[PDB]
DNA sequence: ATCAATATCCACCTGCAGATTCTACCAAAAGTGTATTTGGAAACTGCTCCATCAAAAGGCATGTTCAGCTGAATTCAGCTGAACATGCCTTTTGATGGAGCAGTTTCCAAATACACTTTTGGTAGAATCTGCAGGTGGATATTGAT
DNA sequence: ATCAATATCCACCTGCAGATTCTACCAAAAGTGTATTTGGAAACTGCTCCATCAAAAGGCATGTTCAGCTGAATTCAGCTGAACATGCCTTTTGATGGAGCAGTTTCCAAATACACTTTTGGTAGAATCTGCAGGTGGATATTGAT
């Protein structure tokens, strides 16, 4: 297809900032965007890889919700509303 | 006149706003680019249901979001009104993650 | 005539499906008791009730009438037993409106 | 092929409690999760307890300790009590 | 005479502490508490020794622990002294809270 | 009794938590967390004591609880 | 003719299936080689400590592990540490004194 | 009246790594705590494996991908060829 | 950084006892060997659902400016918490009992698994029903400058 | 205090995507009458647990003294928030092909289920031992003070 580079600058400064003021947040610091880009490719990372072993192990090329659902649940980050 | 809300007004307007608020907050398709860039470095030619893209979204969004609110807990305890790297590095650790 | 156990047992929730799904999980190599999927299908309906009761409230102060995942995050998140209970993320719930006292104007 | 849910049950539940409320399928998604978390749990617990007591079957006894661990306070004396009961009425056919 | 400066035997017994592995609550008063708190779940409890030290183990683990990340939101405050805002915060990022 | 869990033994557990200096209000503190600990973990192991007909609360019981409250312990039965 | 020796293992075989035979749900089955491969894994894993530990003892001047040397390998070991987020009884924790804490 | 424990297979394999080296009782115990931990760990993963994927026999082939969820890469590297070796070698003789 | 003294810590070596490691006979698993039972792999293939493409429009991200107020640095003194030696009680230890009671058997009824034949209740769609998202516009704050 | 500038409401409006409801069979529930166990129920052994006792020695509780840490007050450089101009790229609507799940069959290889024969690991007894905990006496560290 197409190759895939610093999609992770795809998480802008006003998505974050947004998510830190959910978090509620008042004034954020510039080195936050940085290190928040950094701790969202861990967790993404660990998810990711044990869902696609969830995928592997059922031979399949499709990762499904449930992969992640399953993911998570490992992760302790356990998540309703897509099992099923 | 012309008119400027003092510094720290919207902020707390934003944060009324999206404390109301449950939409995600990171743009689609950036975030989907970002996980089949990822699924890709471990593993080629994987496909994704929309379904199992929006799952990590909203996984992740939670996970920022509590993320931040443990932040703010150790800016605050700095005496501190501003997050700084510092905190969650602080909040991370006491989470017991790195 | 037919009597479900669930009727036989005064309940909503389905007994034999979840004796079904008891063996089905399970001992392992062992087996399940009558009144096992009896007294499980009835803490499942008591706390899918109780549940529903604290949403279909919350539903109610927005002028609703019909509960959707906010609802179910403030009622869970608004006591302290489901809070403690239900650790697990819900979809679509965001989060309750709090900020600091710090961080409000002087 | 068929692919079960406990949405018919919620919903008789949801009608009992308010009976002028609906439910979007989000929300009837967030119950199913939270119905088969909540199972999951207590089978997971009550194997284990019957494995600690080197008993092979699971009965209303193991389902009961395992929601007095799992559920905190109210939470558990309310279910325990609708347990018991559910199960007297059973047995008395 | 002689006397050392405050901070000097603190850390003294940092390093002692930190190097042996023995419990540091005595023994008898810590069963004394087990059976009392136990005494409001079910009445005329015996304990095996080994759950006495189980439980007398998994506590010092829980409250040493316990102290060093309340010891970090000390530091985070820059403080060097322990206070129970710090432990409170860390038993909130814990989810203890 | 709770009051027998005497200030020089917390000041020996901060220590090895690599404490230095110590605030006079962390007593009273340390001992409510402890009480909160010990109040979580032996009502659980004697839940299990009472699901197994005993009077007495086993090592295995304590385990067990210290495992479900994810706070596992290796050394008395797993 | 044991399993154990057949596969080459010190770990018993054996006892890890009918172990095994314990987690399969009802109708559950388990397969030949599973017994195996987790007794692999174990014996694996106990070794690794083992050794850390021995070296642990080594370096102490002692000739048998304590739980204090089992405490120090598992800690010193980033995947270890991460794996098992037990608490070794008896282990005490590793000498580690903040900078900002010490003197001049 | 017996009580299995896999103290003498613990003891030998370290004999193998250090025939030099003994071990204390508590830390036999603190071994023993250890393999009962990961047994249960893999057993767990391994089972809800082959539910997800409705199977009934749990195969080699979920201990390894079990390994691969619960192992840190690296010791899961090692155990998945301690796990082969042994597979192999058992299915030769 | 030295000149002293007070205490702490550190190595080397020592000797016994509490723990090891080593030895020796009976049940309960582990291996063999035969006869079914069955799970789920290999093979067609119906058919969701995923990736890709197209194209238009405005919701947002980006970047700059400008200055408000926040973090960070400095100084400072009240008073808290450490060091300490002083005086005493409660923890610790260790044989005795006694005995409460976990564990082990040895046994029949209650209770569970089966295995077949009916009898529904739930599920996947069609098919009606309506909340409410989303767009308004003026009432009521809420802010921030004179 | 004002008013001026914006933002925040709150309620009324209505057709549409999304619920709630109406409809057809398969899977799964219930009722049968066989079959097997299991766990509870008693009656007794042995471990191991509570309870005194009768003390040395610890280890804790006490009051003094003051060093040094915390926090409060004060300044200011400049970081970060607010607002604005500009225009990219995400979002939204829709269609296309075909990858790949996933629903079915047919049926060897692999698993269970006996019934036996051995074998080994758990036990509770013996035969060493590691190293704790206590000696020097020798440097080190720390704190007052040239």
């Amino acid at each position: 297809r197409k190759v895939l580079r610093d999609n992770i600058q795809g998480i802008t400064k006003p998505a974050i900032r947004r998510l830190a003021r959910r978090g509620g947040v008042k004034r954020i610091s510039g080195l936050i965007y940085e290190e928040t880009r950094g701790v969202l490719k861990v967790f993404l990372e660990n998810v990711i890889r044990d869902a696609v072993t969830y995928t592997e192990h059922a031979k399949r090329k499709t990762v499904t919700a449930m992969d992640v659902v399953y993911a998570l649940k490992r992760q302790g980050r356990t998540l309703y509303g897509f099992g099923g | 006149k012309p008119h400027r809300y003092r510094p720290g007004t919207v902020a707390l307007r934003e944060i009324r706003r999206y404390q109301k608020s449950t939409e995600l907050l990171i743009r689609k398709l950036p975030f989907q680019r970002l996980v089949r860039e990822i699924a890709q470095d471990f593993k080629t030619d994987l496909r994704f249901q929309s379904s199992a893209v929006m799952a990590l979204q909203e996984a992740c969004e939670a996970y920022l979001v509590g993320l931040f609110e443990d932040t703010n807990l150790c800016a605050i305890h700095a005496k501190r009104v501003t997050i700084m790297p510092k905190d969650i590095q602080l909040a991370r650790r006491i989470r017991g993650e790195r | 005539k037919a009597v479900s156990r669930s009727q036989r047992a005064g309940l909503q929730f389905p007994v034999g499906r979840i004796h079904r799904h008891l063996k089905s999980r399970t001992t392992s190599h062992g087996r399940v008791g009558a009144t096992a999927a009896v007294y499980s299908a009835a803490i499942l309906e008591y706390l899918t009730a109780e549940v529903l009761e604290l949403a279909g409230n919350a539903s109610k102060d927005l002028k609703v009438k019909r509960i959707t995942p906010r609802h179910l995050q403030l009622a869970i998140r608004g006591d302290e037993e489901l809070d403690s209970l239900i650790k697990a993320t819900i979809a679509g719930g965001g989060v309750i409106p709090h900020i600091h006292k710090s961080l409000i104007g002087k | 092929s068929r692919k079960e849910s406990y949405s018919i049950y919620v919903y008789k539940v949801l009608k009992q409690v308010h009976p002028d409320t609906g439910i979007s399928s989000k929300a009837m998604g967030i119950m199913n999760s939270f119905v088969n978390d909540i199972f999951e749990r207590i089978a997971g617990e009550a194997s284990r307890l019957a494995h600690y007591n080197k008993r092979s079957t699971i009965t209303s006894r193991e389902i009961q300790t395992a929601v007095r661990l799992l559920l905190p306070g109210e939470l558990a004396k309310h279910a325990v009590s609708e347990g018991t009961k559910a199960v007297t009425k059973y047995t008395s056919a």
